[PDB]
């Protein structure tokens, strides 16, 4: 992508993920499995559903063609007429495409820009307290219960507590 | 103990394109244009338009007995024609500012046709004679059944004065014709005067009228012709003709009762006995997208209309 | 020892709209949009607006005695005219080509209003009898004062013969009018010749006219009509005139000596003693922003018309 | 945002701060307090100033309405006049609006990609001979003065120098 | 061991534009803006321009004497004719509906000149007398050679019947006139009867002309006029004139025998034995290029025409 | 730039780098030099190209001129021919100037975008196994041959194997 992580550090997609958008993976020996991030997903629902209102009705302005008739000495306004319905029609078509083209190539870079946002909320508060294997994944220089990583969801993760044995680990 | 970052994907097919790179697989996609139509003439929320057929609009108002099934309309929703009607003026002429009247009749949804000059009123001239071939019903000649070819009455025709005044409060309709013979003893034998006119004037209207005797190619068998002319009678106005031959003129009349939103649809497409919220000369749309492709003229409430074949909004991210 | 990275914040209450999300409160705006404007007609840079206050147009350039107002206009830098001025045409009749003419205007600062044929110069025609109650001057009957009613001189109406050389270098704007009578008797009484011509020629101009002598509507209570009719007589070019009756004569004519930037604007809005640089039929701009929403008709040095409501710049970032 | 720093990794902003847009904030013995970078903000203001010249002038090729009248007998051509005159009309206030709303969202991101930016020069000079908490501030394995904050915002830092009693800290 | 990611640089001085930055220079661009043209008329695929030279299209389909160059034109890829062409018409009139027949011309692209009525035939007229000093050819009198100027001979003019039917299976663009005189003598002297008319018809025109004889300005040295009038006759329709004066018959017509792309250019710009596939009224275009700035009305496969100065797009990256 | 490594982390461009757009130098005993990469370049190529054809093919469909003749009492509809001609042909003067404009931004910072991921698809293989200079360029805690710079171009460079002299470095 541009924002180097979808299709980039983090390879692909994860089918069994289909709870959200943008997830996180636990995997203790508790159980593996995956999990969705809502404050994540949820706030990309908004950009996206927002924007897709704002382009459509930023388009309901737009050119709408009348027939008129004319006789065979009208022949000059008569093409007049013609060339300035498809004037518009032009015009209008070339908006809405070109707003589409634009707006999905920001979609599709706003998508990754929240994953690479994602794996730097978690990273930059990991430290130097566990492993960053540089393909979308993290492993510990300590033990994690299912409920610990739920920390470092929740955005609570307690660095003042787990710094002991990852220190020692080395 | 090993928790990873990543994001959803799918098992999806639809594409998206963007400005460096076309047919980009999507997780989620929104398609916004409507591609499809029903393929008939509907109503258009409870009114049915009026679909004239083999008639053109001229036809209708002057009453070309082929067109009798109009002589009385319902209040129509819109109005669809033929590009190439067969019964429009049976007798061959011209239709003065016959666009301007289609243009009028497109902000209309309904006519009263009231009789403004009643054809018993006639005493000093033949009302009934009246007839051509070139305007058949049933074999037997016939005219435009809105008018009255008047015909001089035992070699004389004196002048015509007559005059209606508008006692409603909606605007009039009023047509009228011209007859030009073919050459001088035609002339004579119908109208016996041989230099004539017809004067027309309202508070507005200021008209002479003469006509040209001339030779011409037969069209639907005749060399004479006849022009048609209209004006818009206000509530309140009168209006006054005088002639002393060639005078085509006015029996019924068009009130203006209702206005609003109309059109005249160009269509071959037949009446489908459905019923629509947007119509399309293809057809009509029952979508709840805001483009489409079908036709640029509609009528209802409508998407937006585009030239594109395609139009694809990527909500999703890639997929994989 | 502590250093951190970080940014400016304010007590801001300033939104901006984007794409994705509408109101994002912003450290720094700038308005773009001009919403107001002082509800006055004004000068347009030191030049006062010709303010044609119960007169139209047409009324002005003929003369309409309640238009006294008008017989000697200084240099404006646009018109103002009402959407139904109660002074235009005292007699009933046609302007014809009134929508070119004013599309003329559109393009002039100035007139002089010379004399072109002297009242004083027809002595086989009665010059001032010639008036009518239709055009009232202080309860007494009168005329439009730029033109003539020619009228017979004891029981006849010889051909007027008359021509004007323009001796000027700019053009010129010849204004001359045809009578139509209600029936042959006011004919006769007003012209003694009953078959009548007007002749009207120039370098490009060949016209001929006839009156049209029916039965109207009273209108300004007249059933008779006057059609007035113009050209632009250009410099070292001739108008001809012949006539044998209803001749509507010229007396003055309008040189065109300033043109540039002008408009004819409607308005109801009070002329208020104000200058500007930018005027709207609402009222008039001092701006220094590049959009405005307040009327698309303007004239002088104005920002760009838009239909927005609101239209702001983000130039700050993301308030806190 | 986009680049995850504005309303991200830094969390809010700072009040105190009204030297400029991006700055730092030094505290050492000597003094607390904020001091605003110039590299960054001014080339941030030029940026934003040109952009605004560019929308303005852009626009000044616009559509200018111009008053026509008809008779009662060109209501044909009449309407012909006001639906092409409200054509343009919808066209450039679509196109006003459209270029307000997307330079607005650019403007937004460029100023979250200039704090990222400033973030990332500091860092990309400090190594590892300092503390990064993650919330848009620098703990340091040594002490600094307050001309000493000053080498790392004039951009020289000198490296080849503190590197002893950092490398000790450990 | 030392391993660095950069990237690529050059000596160049190429600039760009953007939102925020102008001139930034880069290290690939490319130039998508045609700023040049050769600066002569060309061939248009093969196909020679018509270069009417000093003749206008008037000049050229009535026959201006001083247009001979023209009386056999070959077919044309498109026309071009100056700004103020000397040769139009020689006897001063109008040419009614001039614009709407180059707007006809402007979709074809070759004529057939044919002989519709017989200068032979008229054996009650004078034929050939015929003709007026404001059209000279080589000091002597003479008159567009397209149609023919008919006298009275020995003091008569009897009623002219003529028609001619389209036995072609291709449009006839036909052409006829009418004399105005200055005063009635010139009027007898010529045609003999005093009050006279041209009638014209077709199974769609009805048209009754009537001479306007009035005093009017010299032009090319005289005061008479004459009014030029067109038709298309339609394959298996007829035409027929009847006239007792002032009748300017046609001789010739036009065949309508090649329609498609073509356009009236106007240009002073001398045809120079090239060939374009591009052609503009200030030079042709030979580029591959998308988009031009030279004019923008053009015929062939062309750029399309903005008016910009400069339209550069970046490929490449920011140089240093 | 707006992804900071173009004219940021990375000063200037190498003009002996002629092989592609963004490249490499490696520097070792055997030899010195410069190195391009293909699948970066080539990708770049690709999205340059497609998207200058967009935007001319976009273009395709825009107003053209005709001309059409008045006489002098058709003053009125002249000037609305003239009005709506200059109306279409300025409308597509500002679209084709802006969507340039819009587009050299982007295609400016593709580039960026593209050099700074190129920085993180290496640093991201590195781990601790080489130091970060930070100006764009990598110095090894162990030895590299000329085809081992070679297994971080292809993107395998081998981790379980140069771990040794890395760590004991230190
Ligand atoms: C995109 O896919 C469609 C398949 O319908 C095809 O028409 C088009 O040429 C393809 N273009 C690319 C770039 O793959
Ligand atoms: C129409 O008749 C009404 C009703 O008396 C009257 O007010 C009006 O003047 C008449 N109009 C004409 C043209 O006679
Ligand atoms: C129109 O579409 C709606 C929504 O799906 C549906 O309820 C209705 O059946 C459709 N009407 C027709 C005529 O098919
Ligand atoms: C934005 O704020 C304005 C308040 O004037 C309101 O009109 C609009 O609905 C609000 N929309 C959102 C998304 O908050
Ligand atoms: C106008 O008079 C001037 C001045 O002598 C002369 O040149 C010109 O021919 C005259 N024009 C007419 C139409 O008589
Ligand atoms: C117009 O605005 C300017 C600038 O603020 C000011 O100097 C002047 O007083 C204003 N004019 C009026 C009429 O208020
Ligand atoms: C850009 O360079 C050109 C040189 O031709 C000049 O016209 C323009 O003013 C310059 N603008 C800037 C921002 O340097
Ligand atoms: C034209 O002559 C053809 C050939 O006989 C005939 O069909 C047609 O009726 C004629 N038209 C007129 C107007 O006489
Ligand atoms: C037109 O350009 C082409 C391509 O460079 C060239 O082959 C040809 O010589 C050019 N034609 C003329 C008339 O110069």
């Amino acid at each position: 992508g541009l924002f180097g992580a979808i299709a980039g550090f983090i390879e692909g997609g994860w089918q069994g993920m289909v709870d959200g958008w943008y997830g996180y993976h636990h995997s203790n020996e508790q159980g593996s499995g995956y999990a969705a991030d809502k404050e994540s997903t949820q706030k990309a629902i908004d950009g996206v559903t927002n924007k897709v209102n704002s382009i459509i009705d930023k388009m309901n302005t737009q050119f709408e063609a009348v027939g008129r008739e004319f006789n065979n000495l009208e022949r000059r306004i008569e093409n007049l007429n013609k060339k300035m319905e498809d004037g518009f029609l032009d015009v209008w078509t070339y908006n809405a495409e070109l707003l589409v083209l634009m707006e999905n190539e920001r979609t599709l870079d706003f998508h990754d820009s929240n994953v690479k946002n994602l794996y730097d909320k978690v990273r930059l508060q990991l430290r130097d307290n566990a492993k960053e294997l540089g393909n979308g994944c993290f492993e510990f220089y300590h033990k994690c219960d299912n409920e610990c990583m739920e920390s470092v969801r929740n955005g609570t993760y307690d660095y003042p507590q787990y710094s002991e044995e990852a220190r020692l680990k080395r | 103990d090993h928790i990873c970052i990543g994001y959803h994907a799918n098992n999806s097919t639809e594409q998206v394109d963007t400005i460096m790179e076309k047919n980009v697989t999507v997780t989620h996609a929104q398609d916004i244009l409507e591609k499809t139509h029903n393929g008939k003439l509907c109503d258009l929320n409870g009114v049915k338009p009026l679909i004239l057929k083999d008639c053109s609009v001229a036809g209708w108002l002057l009453g070309n007995p082929m067109c009798d099934e109009f002589i009385n309309v319902p209040e129509w929703s819109y109005i669809v024609e033929k590009a190439n009607p067969a019964n429009d003026l049976c007798y061959p002429g011209n239709f003065n500012d016959y666009e301007e009247l289609k243009h009028l009749l497109s902000r209309i949804n309904h006519f009263e046709k009231i009789q403004i000059i009643p054809k018993d009123s006639w005493s000093d001239h033949e009302a009934s004679l009246g007839v051509s071939s070139a305007c058949p019903y049933q074999g037997n000649s016939s005219f435009f059944r809105n008018v009255v070819w008047l015909i001089k009455k035992g070699n004389a025709y004196p002048t015509i004065k007559k005059s209606y005044n508008n006692t409603n409060q909606e605007d009039l309709l009023v047509l009228w014709g011209i007859h030009h013979p073919n050459d001088e003893a035609e002339q004579t034998r119908l109208y016996q005067n041989p230099t004539t006119y017809i004067s027309i004037g309202t508070s507005t209207l200021n008209q002479r009228l003469v006509p040209k005797i001339a030779t011409r190619s037969k069209v639907n068998g005749q060399s004479g012709r006849i022009d048609f002319f209209w004006t818009i009678l206000k509530p309140n106005d009168a209006i006054n003709f005088e002639s002393n031959g060639n005078f085509i003129a006015p029996e019924y009349a068009y009130k203006i009762v209702k206005k609003g939103d109309s059109t005249i649809m160009k269509s071959e497409v037949e009446y489908g006995n459905c019923n629509t919220r947007c119509q399309t000369p293809m057809g009509a749309i029952n979508s709840s997208m805001p483009f489409h492709n079908i036709h640029p003229l509609t009528i209802g409430e409508c998407p937006k209309y585009v030239k594109s074949n395609k139009l694809v909004l990527a909500t999703g991210l890639r997929n994989s």
